[PDB]
């Protein structure tokens, strides 16, 4: 959400290298936005067996999201009961401003289909079962 | 000329040095081909000339190789 | 028609003395390729629009004779026609010409491949030794 | 013989303009060659200091295509055998390409030249990387 | 874009509908230069198949639409 | 004896571009003549359905100054007793003038051909009329 | 210096026959104007570069002569 605010939107293009005339390797083999996710945002190693530092500009989002949830539950109901009127409120009409702008894209009725074309072989497994129970 | 020079390269194995385009005529730049004439007495001249040739020395009874009848 | 120079113009250079004994004689690659392509330009440019009205006219006037063009009026001096087994149309030349040049190209790549391998010790970094041979050297 | 210093060119005018393309006839390759004299004509007055006098006549060119490539390359002004070697052509047009671009609304993916690339610009954006003063804000 | 680089065949003349038919066409005209072509195979309802990982939804697809 | 077929240019570059603006020097005019000699090409084309190859020694150039204005007309390709009418001149331009606006980057303001006024252009916008729209909805 | 057709480009014209009859005889404007403006064009564009090269030298070969040029 603080990436935003800015026209070159930090994850519309790769970034160049010390020679500044070909892309990061890194960027170049894959999309723009797996570098953004992958590389400047989480700086991800490559197991799970390799820690490393903290990574600051974490902690800061960490800490305000904590600060943030801890400003509304200061107490427990009385206070929360008064925050849920926009809480549960926003995404109602977000969503559905996010529905309208969707359903008039290029794939829209395109890629809904396979979400409701079911495969009568899959039911038949306990793990589908089992991840929709819980 | 596209066929002039593409048939060039291909019969004769002979390329030219500069791209020639449609406002040339290379071919007309020929005795033969500018003041009208048949051009195809010289290939049937030169066949002519050697059937005679090889026809003639086996009535001379020649002994060895044909270029010393 | 005559060709002159670009550094002096004012000597120009027929062809029938002058422009034949450069390309018969000389050994500068830059020379004969001069002569060759200004050759073209200078006299080949003006002969273009003026064969392509000679060829019109020359058609009609083989169509009109019962030929089919020029080019079947001109094989009309190697046609027989009924003496009996000598006959020969004007139509059979075309193969036997095509016919008897596949017999030819044996020789004729070697000699070719002869010659190429001696040009390029007169000419070094001009002639490659898997190419044809550029035309203003022959 | 002159296929070592040639140049490819490609242009895709359907992509670019989408419609509204102009149909590319001979008048352009006309266009063509006069803009690439004009290229060359300032490289030799702004690098080497010389000033020689190119001509549309100067840019030869060969294995013209629907797909709209060619080849081409460059000569001394009256002089056929002096071909600009290929390295200070593809030097003349990095320096021209953003007003050869123009001349025909293309945008260097539709203009590929095949052999130089495009390269130019850093993303030197943020001097406040906004983003943390978005976090002292709220 | 490959094919008529390929072969050198006008801007609008191959598109979807008519792809397999240049393609065959250009295969029989010149094996060669044909076969050292290299294509992708890719069809639509089998990139819908690509699985998303954890938390990787609402941070590559929707972030790669968005822009 | 020439001064009735002219057409005056004035050309304005630190207002269009600002700075960036590039210096104008012959490689300029060049480019200028050869602009215009494509015009006049593509003019006896798509109008007469002649082809004349017009080139960048037919359009003559007068009276060149700082202001960088100038006067030019137009000759048949070789014959310089045939000046071509400048009513022609003006279809010509008025035909490719969008096209030549650009190989230079001016904007019609700072490319003035002095006796040729731009004209394109109706104001066909509202299919609505959004006031009243605007009205039912409050 | 010599001088030819647009048409004939295969008869040239010198200037002491041929080129100066044309000036003083004809009554034609436009062979007039061809012949005049041809011949600056063809053989004064030749002499510039060497006119000014003239006056370099002539320069300093009369202020070495106690002359001011
Ligand atoms: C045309 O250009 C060629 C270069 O391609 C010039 O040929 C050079 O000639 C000089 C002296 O004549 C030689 O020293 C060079 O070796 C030549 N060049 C090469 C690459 O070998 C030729 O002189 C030019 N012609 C004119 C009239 O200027
Ligand atoms: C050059 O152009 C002029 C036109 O400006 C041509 O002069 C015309 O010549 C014809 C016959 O020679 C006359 O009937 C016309 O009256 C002439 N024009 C004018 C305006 O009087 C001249 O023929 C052209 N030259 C060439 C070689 O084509
Ligand atoms: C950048 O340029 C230098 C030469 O200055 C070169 O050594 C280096 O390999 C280049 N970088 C890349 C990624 O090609
Ligand atoms: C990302 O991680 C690597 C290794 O963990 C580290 O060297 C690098 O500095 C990190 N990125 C930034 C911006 O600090
Ligand atoms: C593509 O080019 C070929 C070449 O002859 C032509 O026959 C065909 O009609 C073209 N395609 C279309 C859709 O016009
Ligand atoms: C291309 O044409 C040849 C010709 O026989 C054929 O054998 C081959 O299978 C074809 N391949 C493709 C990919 O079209």
């Amino acid at each position: 959400l603080f990436n935003s605010f800015q026209e070159p939107l930090p994850w519309s293009d790769c970034p160049l290298n010390e020679n500044q005339t070909g892309y990061v390797d890194e960027c170049a083999r894959s999309s723009p936005v797996d570098y953004f996710w992958y590389r400047e945002t989480l700086n991800i190693s490559t197991s799970i067996s390799d820690s490393g530092s903290i990574q600051w500009w974490m902690l800061l989002c960490l800490a305000c999201a904590w600060s943030v949830l801890y400003m509304c539950t200061i107490r427990g109901i009385e206070t929360t009961g008064k925050a849920v009127y926009i809480t549960s409120t926003l995404p109602y009409v977000v969503l559905t401003i996010f529905l309208i702008r969707g359903l008039t894209l290029k794939g829209a009725t395109n890629g809904i289909v396979f979400l409701f074309t079911p495969n009568v072989t899959e039911l038949a497994q306990p793990d589908t079962w089992l991840d929709a129970g819980a | 000329m596209k066929k002039w020079w593409e048939m060039k390269r291909e019969i004769v194995g002979v390329v030219e040095p500069v791209p020639h385009d449609e406002t040339y005529c290379d071919p007309a730049s020929l005795f033969h081909v500018s003041n009208d004439y048949s051009f195809i007495r010289y290939y049937t001249r030169t066949l002519y000339q050697f059937q005679f040739q090889e026809a003639l020395c086996q009535a001379a009874k020649h002994e060895g190789p044909l270029h010393k009848c | 028609g005559k060709v002159c120079n670009p550094d002096n113009p004012q000597e120009c250079l027929l062809l029938e003395p002058g422009l034949n004994e450069i390309m018969a004689n000389s050994l500068d690659y830059n020379e004969r390729l001069w002569a060759w392509e200004s050759w073209r330009s200078e006299v080949g440019k003006q002969l273009r629009p003026l064969y392509e009205e000679y060829v019109v006219l020359k058609n009609e006037m083989a169509r009109a004779n019962h030929y089919e063009d020029y080019g079947d009026y001109w094989r009309g001096d190697y046609e027989v026609n009924g003496v009996d087994g000598y006959d020969y149309s004007r139509g059979q030349l075309i193969e036997d010409v095509e016919h008897t040049f596949e017999e030819i190209k044996p020789l004729y790549e070697h000699l070719h491949a002869y010659v190429r391998a001696k040009l390029m010790n007169a000419y070094p970094s001009y002639i490659s030794p898997i190419g044809c041979l550029p035309a203003h050297l022959l | 013989p002159y296929a070592d210093q040639s140049i490819k060119v490609r242009i895709s005018l359907k992509s670019a303009l989408g419609d509204k393309a102009y149909e590319w006839n001979d008048n352009e390759m006309y266009l063509f060659r006069s803009s690439v004299a004009y290229a060359m004509r300032q490289y030799f007055l702004k690098v080497k200091n010389q000033m020689i006098l190119f001509g549309e006549e100067d840019v030869r060119v060969a294995n013209l295509k629907p797909r709209i490539s060619f080849n081409f390359f460059v000569t001394a002004p009256k002089n056929v055998s002096d071909i600009i070697p290929r390295t200070e052509v593809e030097k003349a047009i990095r320096m021209s390409r953003s007003r050869i671009n123009d001349a025909f609304r293309l945008n260097d993916n539709s203009l590929e030249f095949l052999g130089i690339q495009p390269t130019l610009g850093p993303p030197n954006q943020p001097p406040v990387s906004i983003w943390l003063i978005v976090f002292g804000v709220v | 874009l490959t094919l008529i680089n390929g072969f050198d065949l006008p801007e609008g003349n191959v598109t979807q509908e008519n792809f397999v038919d240049m393609q065959q066409r250009c295969n029989a005209s010149d094996p060669a230069a044909y076969a050292q072509l290299v294509f992708q195979t890719c069809d639509i309802n089998a990139f819908l198949s690509e699985a998303v990982e954890g938390t990787g939804l609402a941070f590559i697809v929707f972030t790669e639409a968005i822009t």
